[PDB]
RNA sequence: CCAAGCGUUCAUAGCGACGUCGCUUUUUGAUCCUUCGAUGUCGGCUCUUCCUAUCAUUGUGAAGCAGAAUUCACCAAGCGUUGGAUUGUUCACCCACUAAUAGGGAACGUGAGCUGGGUUUAGACCGUCGUGAGACAGGUUAGUUUUACCCUACUGAUGAU
RNA sequence: UUAGUGACGCGCAUGAAUGGAUGAACGAGAUUCCCACUGUCCCUACCUACUAUCCAGCGAAACCACAGCCAAGGGAACGGGCUUGGCGGAAUCAGCGGGGAAAGAAGACCCUGUUGAGCUUGACUCUAGUCUGGCACGGUGAAGAGACGUUUUUUCACUGACCCGGUGAGGCGGGGGGGCGAGCCGGGCUCUCGCUUCUGGCGCCAAGCGCCCGGCCGGCCGGGCGCGACCCGCUCCGGGG
RNA sequence: AGUUCUCUUUUCUUUGUGAAGGGCAGGGCGCCCUGGAAUGGGUUCGCCCCGAGAGAGGGGCCCGUGCCUUGGAAAGCGUCGCGGUUCCGGCGGCGUCCGGUGAGCUCUCGCUGGCCCUUGAAAAUCCGGGGGAGAGGGUGUAAAUCUCGCGCCGGGCCGUACCCAUAUCCGCAGCAGGUCUCCAAGGUGAACAGCCUCUGGCAUGUUGGAACAAUGUAGGUAAGGGAAGUCGGCAAGCCGGAUCCGUAACUUCGGGAUAAGGAUUGGCUCUAAGGGCUGGCAGCCGACUUAGAACUGGUGCGGACCAGGGGAAUCCGACUGUUUAAUUAAAACAAAGCAUCGCGAAGGCCCGCGGCGGGUGUUGACGCGAUGUGAUUUCUGCCCAGUGCUCUGAAUGUCAAA
RNA sequence: AACUUUGAAGGCCGAAGUGGAGAAGGGUUCCAUGUGAACAGCAGUUGAACAUGGGUCAGUCGGUCCUGAGAGAUGGGCGAGCGCCGUUCCGAAGGGACGGGCGAUGGCCUCCGUUGCCCUCAGCCGAUCGAAAGGGAGUCGGGUUCAGAUCCCCGAAUCCG
RNA sequence: GGUGGAGGUCCGUAGCGGUCCUGACGUGCGAAUCGGUCGUCCGACCUGGGUAUAGGGGCGAAAGACUAAUCGAACCAUCU
């Protein structure tokens, strides 16, 4: 048989992203002296769509501490923003939504988004629109904290990451029926070469482990092993299990 | 005069996609146009410019928001936790 | 062909058991001789001709032929043997008229005559089967029909000894 | 009315996201009936244009063993040829599709071949990838459990190999110096901090103080240095290891 | 200039002003100043605007492709008349004038709105601003300096013909195929439709003549019947525009719908209504419409052209979209919707012979990756034995190298 | 001489043209004259054929420059190797400057220049390529040829340096 | 009762496609064209050039389709 359309994927070609009109990508401040020791003001000077993605960027405006220029810096905008608005980064900022404080600080139950996974990376966690991550609890003694991601994980992460306080704007955008293929065809037509998807009974068995027959059907079961190679690993990957989830 | 029973705005989709979703989409697209007051200057502007960003036409100001509200109760509940945990941080 | 019986009586008007002798190749088989450097594979439409194992009509013989109607048989294929609903149908069945609505051959007549409904490529659906790819004298839908100006034949047209 | 629709259902072999039942709108999708319409037909006719047709000019190709009238016979079981009969008369024109088992393409069907190729899998033999153990890179210190000052192993650590992140590698570690609090009898210390949160302003290229040097005539003009901006340090800072 | 038998103060043609500069119309302003508004007012086709300052006054600015002016009448054109070498940028005369009108078409400038789970390039290049390091001269023959007005010098290299398509390109060719664009007249008409015409162009598409048999190909018409033909109404045919009326089942209340079904339609002569400018009135200008009435023709009138047959049902697929270029346009694919699955980055999925390699990823669970079903509505029963997937493990059979 | 040319008729394309111009492609087919052998599926006195000679003129119209999707060196990595990967990633990646201090040279030797050294200041952070439709200053009117003109001539402007 | 003018909305031209006649043609005008009749025609729309993906590879709204008249594995040379 031939290669199957998802190991094309990872070829790039086609299938890469489209980034043409991309406003750049959206960060937290490199962590500095201000914000190791006490705090730094910036002011939102606009709140920006950015192209195949639901959650909104601010433009948020510093001054180098070093040097006699502004910095220009792109947020996850956190809903309640406005342009205008001072935003504070630091140690020693003050818990208002959009500030960035590390999470060491923020008392128990916090609510943040674009949190640090990794001390000093700038932000990778709950991102997307209308999430957020909450603080659970602290250890200083082992100097970490507990966060409770979007997907219901619970990670222990360094007390030193930062994030911003409240949730990511635009929420709530999957509530919408697309009701179009046409309205879905210009969703990605944003964000990557990934629609409209051909099933893969659809196909000749030259393609896909699931096409052909004299009937539309598998034929075989659709949960595949972990360990399968690439262009067998179809179906329902490593399921635990399948069907209804009836019950928490 | 009433032109339609119960449509309202989803009735520029015709007799497509079935009621239910119909019936769905129709309160998101009512809220997605409305013009909300604005907080800053009092003028009924507040309009949405793409998904999650407003902006009031007077005052000029832009807000981060919900995708089809100015802002949703997820966002207005956590801003009321935040100021609640600020205090308790320095009581 | 024989004739036990049926036919109230009466074997043979008309039939005919148990047996037995043939014919035919419009049934299906059996075989594998010709054709696989291809003879276009069903049915219908059209058109001509031929057979008789005669339905009608002409001329007749016999009846359990009074008449009328019918049945059997002879010479007999000259002339006829139709319009329709359902089905791709051959076949079948029914409606209606009719003198009668007989049965067949011609490469199971006839696709450089047509048509392409079915069968029988590639797309696709259902059911049964198969782990599967896929299979099914099981259903369903869509699916390119080429060439004549040559020879003969035939139809007409000049014409030849 | 082997068609359609509605019912029936022990359904060869219907059936629930291998989705079941439905249903408005939609369909160059499949099917049945009805109105209207009509040459589809009964049953064909006439008319027009371009051909075919004849002429001047110009002019191919397919195909072809030899050829080219029949009946029967026998024959590779359906003859143009052969046998026996019927018979046969130049050269040609327009048509025609009976025949030449006409042309076209080494039959796609079917079988055979120890010929393949696409695809599948519970075929045979392998294979990238992947999971797993050992050896090496591969270190330092503690304990616990073993064995005879050495060595096996478990846990907890360390960092320096190795890896990750960020930065224009911009203030890291320790100490000094200063401030608010506490409390032992003005001083010591538990111990904390490092000057920015009201406003969609501005913010660099030193002020000031101290010390020396130069040029011209104590006055004018111009330099340098130090503090301002604490000192010392061995990995830039973090995260793993 | 054409027609002039008759008529036609008639029909046709033609009746300029560039770039740059100045001036002025006109358009636009989310620009300023006075002032303080509810009996709210202003205002558009729609909107929309106002104590965060409306109305009303008075101003400032941007574009002015519009008109005038310098250009510039000298040129060009129309026309009549003379010249010459006569192949002269030949010379003269006159003219190149005045108004109106429009949902008209084409382009452009501007104001205001709607759509997005779509937000719709970058860089070269040029400009303004903030700052005040510096510089310039000591009352002058003033200096530094100047994005002001004139003046001076130069702008090298390469392309440029023509065709641009029923004959200059690709299909073996002057091949009915293919091949990216700009401009765009009058009539009818809703119209860039079809039909006729002006400007411009062409010579019937690689030949002609004479006939008018059959059979064709493409068009037509048929008495009476009306699908009896055929697998099947294939083919053809009926309908068709517009105005007025009328319109069912079902429906997801949006539709169905031009449902279905009727009536009307010419020409001609009138009537009524619908506006602007100026100074409940008067005068002058007007642009096409709608409606009604009489008269009228052999009942013809959407007279050509253009231009839906309809209804009752069943199956399938919700729809729109896509598909086997060259036998299958479909019920197949897609789709929104629905439901499962993996993954928190030393990750999931995938690429790559190779790496401090690569894609998703300028990403972070409202995400990315892997499947199935296939709108809405109602529902989705039982089975974990089989085969798969998955989860626990020294408690513990087998188990390679070391 | 049916077919060439001029004149007159009758027709057609009917401003989504059979009209006037371009891009890609062609490459002399363009223009004048001559021939009528071959070619232009009849002919031809004709032609996009053949033969002999001509014709494309720019600061202002494009290219030239920018960067886009992307392509692609060096550093580094890999690689038996031709090489591949990679594009800011493991890099001592600036050859510049206002100004100040020193010398050496010059000339309108007055004083200004030049040149060499030193002090001082410097993010850009990615070489290079990438569009005759994107961005990109500035040329228009009249005349003129067999064939060229916003290019030649007459006139009137303008940008850049 | 007006105004307004939404729509993967409807009729319909350019454009794009190609249902039926199983019409033409079938040594064709044409190694896929022609005519009438048809689908769609504001969007999942049509299209030029630039660039990217290359053979067990690509690309596929999925037909084993397309990948220079070649595709159930292109073409060229060699092995031969
Ligand atoms: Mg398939
Ligand atoms: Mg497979
Ligand atoms: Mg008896
Ligand atoms: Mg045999
Ligand atoms: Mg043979
Ligand atoms: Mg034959
Ligand atoms: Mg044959
Ligand atoms: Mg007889
Ligand atoms: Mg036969
Ligand atoms: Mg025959
Ligand atoms: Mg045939
Ligand atoms: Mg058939
Ligand atoms: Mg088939
Ligand atoms: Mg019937
Ligand atoms: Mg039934
Ligand atoms: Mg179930
Ligand atoms: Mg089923
Ligand atoms: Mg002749
Ligand atoms: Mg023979
Ligand atoms: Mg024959
Ligand atoms: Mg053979
Ligand atoms: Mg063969
Ligand atoms: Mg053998
Ligand atoms: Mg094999
Ligand atoms: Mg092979
Ligand atoms: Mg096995
Ligand atoms: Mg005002
Ligand atoms: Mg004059
Ligand atoms: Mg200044
Ligand atoms: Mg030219
Ligand atoms: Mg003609
Ligand atoms: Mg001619
Ligand atoms: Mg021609
Ligand atoms: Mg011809
Ligand atoms: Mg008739
Ligand atoms: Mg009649
Ligand atoms: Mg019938
Ligand atoms: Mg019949
Ligand atoms: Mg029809
Ligand atoms: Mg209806
Ligand atoms: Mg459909
Ligand atoms: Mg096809
Ligand atoms: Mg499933
Ligand atoms: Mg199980
Ligand atoms: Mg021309
Ligand atoms: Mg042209
Ligand atoms: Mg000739
Ligand atoms: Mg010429
Ligand atoms: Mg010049
Ligand atoms: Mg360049
Ligand atoms: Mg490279
Ligand atoms: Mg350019
Ligand atoms: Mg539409
Ligand atoms: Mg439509
Ligand atoms: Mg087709
Ligand atoms: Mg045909
Ligand atoms: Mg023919
Ligand atoms: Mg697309
Ligand atoms: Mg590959
Ligand atoms: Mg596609
Ligand atoms: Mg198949
Ligand atoms: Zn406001």
């Amino acid at each position: 048989g031939r290669v199957i359309r998802g190991q094309r994927k990872g070829a790039g070609s086609v299938f890469r992203a489209h980034v043409k009109h991309r406003k750049g990508a959206a960060r937290l401040r490199a962590v500095d002296f201000a914000e190791r020791h006490g705090y730094i003001k910036g002011i939102v000077k606009d709140i920006i769509h950015d192209p195949g993605r639901g959650a909104p960027l601010a433009k948020v405006v510093f001054r180098d501490p070093y040097r006699f220029k502004k910095r220009t810096e792109l947020f996850i905008a956190a809903e309640g923003i406005h342009t205008g608005q001072f935003v504070y980064c630091g140690k020693k900022a003050q818990l208002n939504i959009g500030n960035v404080l590390p999470v060491g600080t923020m008392p128990e139950g916090t609510i943040v988004c674009c949190l640090e996974e990794k001390p000093g990376d700038r932000g990778k966690l709950a991102r997307a629109s209308g999430n957020y991550a909450t603080v659970i609890s602290h250890n200083p003694e082992t100097k970490k904290t507990r966060v409770k991601l979007p997907s219901g994980s619970k990670k222990v992460i360094s007390s030193a990451n930062r994030a911003v306080v409240g949730v990511v704007a635009g929420g709530g955008r999957i509530d919408k029926p697309i009701l179009k293929a046409g309205r879905a065809y210009h969703k990605y037509k944003a964000k990557r070469n990934c629609w409209p998807r051909v099933r893969g009974v659809a196909m000749n068995p030259v393609e896909h482990p699931f096409g052909g027959g004299n009937h539309q059907h598998i034929g075989k079961p659709s949960t595949i092993r972990r360990d399968a190679p690439a262009g067998r690993k179809v179906g329902l990957i490593a399921a635990r299990r399948t069907g209804r989830l009836r019950g928490t | 005069a009433k032109r339609t029973k119960k449509v309202g705005i989803v009735g520029k989709y015709g007799t497509r996609y079935g009621a239910s979703l119909r019936k769905m989409v129709k309160k998101i697209e009512i809220s997605q146009h409305a013009k909300y007051t604005c907080s800053f200057c009092g003028k009924t502007k507040m309009k949405r410019r793409a998904v999650g960003i407003w902006h009031c036409g007077s005052c000029m100001k832009t807000v981060a928001g919900g995708a089809w509200t100015y802002n949703t109760t997820s966002a207005v509940t956590v801003k009321s936790a935040i100021r609640r945990l600020k205090e308790l941080k320095d009581q």
